[PDB]
């Protein structure tokens, strides 16, 4: 479903950078991107495949260029065929890589939230250490 | 763009 450029392109119905820019909904959706606007970062877009999240876009940001630059190890980036031209096998291996990519982003978020808490814990324990 |  998200593998379809057209499921993706439909998420940008309120995306700022339109015709005239480089990160147009089309060049974005074609680069694996999906529009995930939060109240504070309304231009936040996320790769449907590697789940990296990029904000603060700029009129001449190349969705593909930014993609390679921040998530170089993304498999979707290396797919050179059109979608319909993927073997069922290729599509399975792609979809399995994706599940692995979702497990990874989640782990990162779990570890990140954990370190944020631990630092706050370590710091309060230092205070005691002094006395 | 930058990392969120
Ligand atoms: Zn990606």
């Amino acid at each position: 479903q998200p593998f379809l450029k057209d499921h993706r392109i439909s998420t940008f119905k309120n995306w700022p950078f339109l015709e005239g820019c480089a990160c147009t909904p089309e060049r974005m959706a074609e680069a694996g991107f999906i529009h995930c606007p939060t109240e504070n970062e309304p231009d936040l877009a996320q790769c449907f495949f590697c789940f990296k999240e990029l904000e603060g876009w700029e009129p001449d940001d190349d969705p593909i260029e930014e993609h390679k630059k921040h998530s170089s190890g993304c498999a979707f980036l290396s797919v050179k065929k059109q979608f319909e031209e993927l073997t069922l096998g290729e599509f399975l291996k792609l979809d399995r890589e994706r599940a692995k990519n979702k497990i990874a982003k989640e782990t990162n978020n779990k570890k990140k939230e954990f370190e944020e808490t631990a630092k706050k814990v370590r710091r309060a324990i230092e205070q005691l250490a002094a006395m | 763009a930058r990392t969120k």
